[PDB]
């Protein structure tokens, strides 16, 4: 939470494993911080996450953790969270998990509004082999295995989980962080399906080649691509080419958690039949 | 938290990506050369009297290594121009610490 | 002893319930389905989950995370479903995470015959995953055993921490009936749930047991925290590359079920005394057998034998060559082009007679008297 | 054995739904029955069958039994011809001759009987799926295997109590159907 | 296209196999009139369809046609376009195909506009494997794993394609097949992917037990669920519950096909590197 | 007799290219990215399609759906990636379309050591699919043979109409040297396509051939209209569920394989003249022995031979038997905890010797001659 | 297409699903019953005289069993008040034809 | 056989990245010659290393041989530490003080020059880069197993034409520094 983050880590663990500048420290501060903050306990706390590189944010923590196949994070997360209907489950993984190979288990997820907290970590490339496309490149950019530019298009995460069905939807990033605490800490309290994208930084795979190789560079074009929500919602379609807004983008309040329901079948399931 | 200290670096845990330094507006933070690691930079603290409460090098650490004192118990300094001057030299200087900066070894 | 009236499915679902099954995860596909919607209206009046997934992996993956948690669950598929779940079943034999997988049997490769009976999977069961497997398969033949092999699976899964199969066919699967099955008390009394360490002393040693036994995992959210990956591990449950201990953990793995073979691997003899030919022969086409065995006697001579396993994989390699060794003609009757004919005759290190038919059509005891004159 | 019984049709009507409740009445009787049936992948107009195999001793093969099929009866014509040739010589059939023409040669070979079934069902009872009592009723009533009052229990016990009042009604049709169908 | 159907047909199939009154020998003749009608000869045009009760359709047509696994129609079809980049596929899938266990491929067909012509028969149901959930059925329905009422949420396939990235996005049904041929000559003849949204009935196996047994029943009640794109686009929120606009809901036209593009890859490619 | 500098997945990329194919889909995936990223490079300059899909099922059904039209097209992948294609390798062995399947092996069970080398993917690559199948599986052992064997597995497809395996390895796929390769203008020479049955009469009869070899497919759209489906079906490729047609379907499926079983498996024998002891292993243990049994001889005695197979599925079973019953010593080297073993077994109706290593590592001849010792 | 019939039915494809009869806006088609086939009831035009030249019928067909005539082949009637009420006594029945057109066998 | 050579390294660095242009030199001269490398799943910061095999002679086992690398070449200490004891007794170890400390049963061991590669290759030529050259010509000049011209050539047919001419300024740099570390 604060100056003493070794309560909630295997401290054993660090110095963790990215590169040098990595921003999924970051991510994991800010998770320690929000879970703190609201007053949860270790003890109820289950983290599991897919593989590639957001896949070692399971390891660190000192929880009951989990290290699932690729793209099946949010399955074992469902199973996890219905069997245990009273504690806290949070799922961590990137782009191509969740929205690659994994994007039927997240629409499905989304729409049965299971109490779940995903938390996609957005670096618009696979970095763990070596800079593969991911659908949320963005055009013309130089990737292993689109040389000549690519030109597959891109999705939106949050629009698209919004049109599946989505409770709590909310974009933040790595620039800065309080307000990604902000939104955690709204976004934990909700007893529905949270989703999160947080947009990071892959200088050493995603930049290196399109000359963003340092950190500080990759963070500049991050930040002239995000806009507010407001700022965004005022502009005009001929001015929000390439922009993204951020904050909390939907939070339905009149909605129906999956478990609450599957209580009511059940008690009336044998409740004299 | 040592006394006094406002801001102290782990030499043993940073790995040089100058992120805490483009962060800082009391130009506070300096990268200075250490040829016994990989990198070569590495993160010292040159002016830490000038340190302002914000976290924002703690928030910003990827590797943490950079530590700031409690409010509770430690008086930051205040705002000035002089100290936002400095930050944008240090800034434009590679986040490296100026030539300048090593009158006393900062 | 009570009796009831029901088929393979109903039966599968009964014993599951009674055994302690509390969650179930699936997706549909005949001829597999009749398990799902009887877990489906089961499953809620004891209080447990039943889910229907998007495909079969995630049918898989809720199930492996439902019991990863310390909650006895299984699922259940056929064929086409069967071939994709098998990156998961990889997971839960290196994780050792307990699951139950019950597989009804439809005429093979790809569709074919969706409404036919086969006994195609055995080869493919018996090394599904890459790299290094040791299986464990039961082969249900009547409807007595419909229940108490499956309870038998629940015992299994969670005395040895690996996932079984339950090699079920559509014949005994869709066949009706009168059946017997023991105690509801006495099915409670021989429960075997797997075992969890609890000390003072937090467990700090899930994985870090001797070279012939499982691993402890206890319940998630009690206070004793631990790693669970599908890595080489160590002790606690962090990865590693290491060569002893990736070496003996594969050994541990292998040797934890090889050295429990003779709980694990029970089987079938009958008329082995003095007779002059043995008809191995396993699965629903032993209730064939059984009735040839049954008319032949009464009009001819040369008294015939029977060897029926009941648990497929591991296979009984030490009775087979004894009686390979013993009789001088052994038949094979199967309903595939010769999959289960190759353990036969690695064992006993001879070759011996076979009898196939992979039309979709079962063997009709007519035609294995036919056979037996040779 | 005993018996070795087929009821055929086609996919959505019911006829041959009247099986299981055979199998269930000899075993409360104390005997011993089992069926299979055969399916297509068509859910409607599809041919479809089941059989029955009811003993006094333990059944092990759950298969009926190629060309000594005893009694068969259908409802169809794409069944009728299909599963024709497992019946033994100087077996039972019955057909409702608005849905099913038999041969000359089916003539020859076996004991054709001529009922109407689901004109009976709709004309005189009043609902559609009692067509399966009544082709219960005639069954039971032909072949004679199990006793009629163990089977009116056995049914009674099986439907809700919705009909089961016309259940009875449906029943008597059958059985008197049946009894004037010993026309010879 | 008229009383002529035997050109387009394998005639020694017919008649069909499906119930009696299913809405699905009308998309048929549907598909055949706007072939003619747009003069397409049928030694250019490919079929394939999924696995479950609209894969039937492959059977009676008289071109080139492909009967897939269940879930993959999609993949083979771009295949097959891509291979042979100048003649006509058609896909022809249900909704517990390529939206239950194959939506990531139609999610990504729709967002590398690949020039595909999905069209999906949208029956609320799994109707082959008799009455099981999908991922549009209606809460509250009896199905055969649902047995005290649906709890899980649906999906809008239509907001679904149009957040993923498709071009021409439209809604019909078989209560209006001049209409329905209307949209499907408009959206053939377009350059990019066409995603056809079409309801139809399924009295056997969902209507039987929610008292929609009849034909007439079920095509009544989803007619009261349809309204027009102007009816839907005026109503006041208060009064858009379960209804659906109905037309031409997208026809993006300043876009790119994926083989158009893919064309400049291959004419750089070795133009002289 | 052109001669280059290169490393497997060069070659790989190479022959294919140089063979004919024109078509590519894949997922990325360690250690098989190579040959993706030398396709991606290769493909458009020669007018050839390049695609990566979002995962490998969709990296298989788009390369399957490719060659259903006419277009010769291969994939690629690794261990995990594998696992999630037997679904549709089905669907190609069934409906009989040629694909061939470069598979890198790497350390297993599930993720396990993915930066390791391993030989596991044998016993799983015999039987993958569930209902029946023959398999076709070559396993490279050089850098010249990484050329000349995906020449012949692109041969094999298109002459047998089957999937077809290239068992690659990380060492050999990793491995940079000097190659000696042959004439483009001989390998041209040398290009098997598949055979189209033209007439003025339309096909009529994609599926109606012997009982002892393939189906001719035509191209699409070219006026021959045909039904392509996966399940049992009848001369022209529509379904059915009768006995004989299913049977012999699935019969000429096997047959058309065993048949040709002098052309499909080649091997090599080197020393086997009165040698004492046999050392068979296959795959890239292969340049571990050849220099074991270099070194061993210029200070020992009692000549050791050598008998590597080169096709490993369908498995030399009349010469294994031959060579069993000959010498009386046998060794059998693996990479595993004996896969191939069981076959060699069966074969030969004997035990023999073994030396397994599953720790991620390779053999070193210092232990094959330490091992000889025995 | 045969000459002077407006709209004919071949009754070996129809599966008598009631679709065809509810769409005529001239009460021209009526369900009758034969006890020869599985479902019972067979679709039977009666009235051929005020058929219009809407194809909703050939439209709304799922088993290709009823066909119109082709405007440059023949003369369709008008549109009459004594149709569309026909039209409407005749859904208010269960789709099936009137008791009173069995008064000539139409 | 002649040499058996290893560079050491970390992820990230490009000193041991001049391994490959040996075997290329060796093949074009007239030899045989082979590599393989040791990585890990880390991306940056982990040990890396490569081996080299080359002869006169075909190379059939592509694997170096435990106990008796002869030549190695380390700039960093976590995987000096980790590959350290496959040297034979008596072989050349050439390091850079500013990264790795030998310790005294090394200096016991080996033959251990100390020369600073990166200090090299930042503060005189120019470009960070450069490494895999500078180490190259001390491997070239120390081990003198091909001859000098044709590993220019193989060198500088591999690199872009943009710092080409650097490239010669790089290697001369290292071969003096190679001839001065030669101070016993
Ligand atoms: C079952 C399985 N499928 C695929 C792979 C290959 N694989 C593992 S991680 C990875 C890339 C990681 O993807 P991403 O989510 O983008 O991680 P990031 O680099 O963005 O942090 C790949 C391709 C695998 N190792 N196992
Ligand atoms: C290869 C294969 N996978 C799965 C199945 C099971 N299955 C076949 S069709 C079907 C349901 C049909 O889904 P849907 O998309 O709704 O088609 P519909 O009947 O509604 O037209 C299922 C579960 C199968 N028969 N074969
Ligand atoms: C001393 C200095 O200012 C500096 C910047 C960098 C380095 O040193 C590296 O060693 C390096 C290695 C791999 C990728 C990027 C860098 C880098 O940006
Ligand atoms: C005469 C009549 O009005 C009628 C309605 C129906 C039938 O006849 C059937 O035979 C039938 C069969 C299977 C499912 C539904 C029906 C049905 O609705
Ligand atoms: S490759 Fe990219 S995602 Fe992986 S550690 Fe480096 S910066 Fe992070
Ligand atoms: S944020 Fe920390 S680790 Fe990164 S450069 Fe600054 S001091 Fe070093
Ligand atoms: S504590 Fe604040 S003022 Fe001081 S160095 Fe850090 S960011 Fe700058
Ligand atoms: S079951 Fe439903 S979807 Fe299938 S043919 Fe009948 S009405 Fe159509
Ligand atoms: S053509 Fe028109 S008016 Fe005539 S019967 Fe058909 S729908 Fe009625
Ligand atoms: S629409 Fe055609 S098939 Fe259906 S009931 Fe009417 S005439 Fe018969
Ligand atoms: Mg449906």
């Amino acid at each position: 939470m604060a100056f003493n983050y070794d309560e909630y880590l295997r401290v054993d663990k660090i110095p963790t494993l990215w590169c040098w500048g990595c921003g999924d420290g970051v991510i994991l501060k800010s998770i320690i911080r929000t879970i703190d903050a609201l007053g949860w306990k270790m003890d109820d706390v289950c983290l599991v996450s897919g593989i590639g590189c957001s896949g070692r944010m399971s390891s660190y923590v000192n929880c009951n953790t989990v290290h699932t196949t690729h793209g099946r994070a949010v399955a074992y997360a469902t199973g996890i969270k219905m069997a245990n209907p009273s504690k806290h489950v949070i799922v961590v993984s990137g782009d191509g998990d969740g929205f690659a190979i994994g994007g039927n288990h997240t629409m499905h997820a989304c729409r049965r509004n299971i109490d779940l907290n995903f938390i996609l970590v957005n670096n618009f490339i696979y970095g763990l082999t070596n800079s593969q496309t991911s659908p949320t490149t963005p055009n013309g950019m130089w990737t292993v295995t689109a040389q000549w530019g690519n030109i597959d298009n891109q999705f939106d995460p949050c629009a698209l989980t919004t049109a599946a069905g989505a409770s709590f939807v909310a974009r933040e990033s790595v620039l800065d962080p309080q307000k990604l605490e902000k939104v955690l800490k709204e976004g934990f309290s909700h007893k529905g399906f949270s989703f999160f994208d947080v947009h990071s930084n892959c200088h050493i795979n995603l930049g290196r080649k399109n000359k963003m190789g340092e950190a500080s560079q990759m963070l500049k074009w991050m930040e002239s691509r995000l806009v507010s929500k407001r700022q965004f919602e005022a502009m005009s379609p001929e001015e929000r080419v390439d922009k993204f807004p951020t904050g909390v983008l939907r939070h339905d309040t009149d909605r129906k958690e999956y478990c609450e329901a599957y209580q009511e079948i059940i008690e009336k399931a044998q409740g004299k039949q | 938290t040592p006394d006094g200290v406002a801001v102290w670096v782990n030499e043993d845990r940073c790995k040089g990506c100058d992120i805490c330094v483009s962060v800082c507006p009391a130009g506070v933070l300096g990268m200075g050369i250490e040829k016994e690691r990989v990198l070569g930079k590495v993160a010292k603290v040159a002016y830490p009297e000038s340190c302002i409460g914000c976290v924002q090098c703690e928030l910003h650490c990827p590797d943490f290594a950079i530590y700031v004192a409690d409010r509770k118990d430690f008086k930051f300094a205040k705002v000035s121009k002089e100290a936002q001057e400095r930050s944008e030299k240090v800034k434009a200087n590679k986040y490296m610490l100026l030539e300048e900066t090593i009158l006393e070894g900062r | 002893m009570r009796e009831i009236i029901s088929d393979g499915n109903e039966l599968v679902a009964k014993a599951a319930i009674e055994v302690g099954c509390r969650f179930f995860g699936g997706y549909p596909i005949t001829p597999s389905s009749d398990i799902m919607h009887a877990m489906s209206v089961a499953l809620p009046k004891c209080g447990g989950h039943f889910i229907q997934m998007e495909d079969e992996i995630s049918g898989i993956s809720v199930s492996l995370g439902a019991s990863m948690s310390g909650t006895k669950s299984m699922t259940a598929s056929s064929g086409p479903g069967i071939s994709l779940k098998v990156e998961q079943i990889g997971y839960s034999f290196m994780a050792e995470i307990p699951l139950v997988i019950a597989d009804v049997m439809r005429s093979g490769p790809s569709t074919g015959m969706p409404t036919r009976v086969a006994q195609g999977d055995v080869n493919f069961l018996k090394h599904p995953i890459h790299g290094d497997f040791k299986a464990v398969a039961l082969a249900p033949a009547s409807l007595e055993e419909a229940y108490t092999e499956t309870v038998r699976a629940f015992n299994l899964a969670e005395m040895l921490m690996t996932p079984v199969f339950l090699l079920m066919d559509e014949t005994v699967g869709h066949m009706y009936g009168k059946v017997q099955i023991p105690d509801l008390e006495e099915v409670q009394k021989m429960t075997i749930n797997r075992k969890e360490f609890v000390g003072d002393k937090k467990d700090y040693k899930p994985y870090g047991v001797a070279q012939d036994e499982p691993a402890v995992l206890n319940p998630f959210f009690k206070g004793y925290r631990y790693h669970v990956s599908g890595l080489h591990h160590g002790p606690i449950g962090f990865p590693t590359e290491d060569a002893k201990i990736g070496g003996d953990l594969i050994d541990r793995l292998f040797h934890k079920i090889e050295s429990k073979q003779d709980i694990i691997n029970e089987n079938e003899e009958m008329d082995l005394e003095g007779a002059e030919i043995v008809i191995i022969a396993y699965g629903s086409v032993s209730l064939a057998v059984k009735e040839a065995l049954k008319d032949y006697h009464k009009e001819s001579k040369q008294k015939v034998g029977f060897f029926r396993p009941k648990t497929l994989w591991p296979s009984p390699a030490k009775r087979l060559k004894e009686i390979g060794d013993k009789y001088e003609k052994i038949l094979v009757i199967e309903l595939n082009k010769g999959q289960y004919l190759e353990e036969i005759e690695r064992a006993m290190q001879r070759k011996v007679h076979f009898f196939g038919q992979a039309n979709g059509r079962t063997i009709s005891p007519k035609q294995i008297i036919a056979k037996l004159k040779e | 054995m005993e018996a070795q019984l087929r009821f055929t049709g086609v996919g959505g009507q019911g006829v041959l739904l009247a099986g299981e409740i055979l199998a269930e009445a000899k075993i409360v009787s104390g005997g011993y029955g089992t069926k299979t049936s055969t399916y297509t992948s068509q859910v409607r107009g599809g041919p479809t069958k089941v059989d029955i195999l009811l003993d006094k001793d333990e059944i092990i093969f759950p298969y009926a039994k190629e060309g000594e099929i005893d009694f068969m009866l259908s409802v169809a014509q794409i069944s009728y011809n299909q599963f024709k040739s497992d019946i033994k010589q100087g077996g039972i059939v019955v057909i409702d001759p608005n849905l099913v023409t038999p041969t000359k040669e089916d003539e020859e070979k076996y004991q054709i009987y001529k009922i109407p079934i689901i004109s009976i069902a709709k004309d005189e009872v009043g609902n559609i799926i009692t067509q399966s009592v009544v082709a219960l009723a005639i069954t039971v009533e032909l072949t004679k295997c199990v006793e009629e009052n163990i089977v009116l229990d056995t049914m009674l016990k099986k439907v809700p109590a919705k009909v089961a009042d016309t259940n009875k009604k449906a029943f008597e049709i059958g059985k008197k159907h049946a009894l004037e169908a010993l026309k010879v």
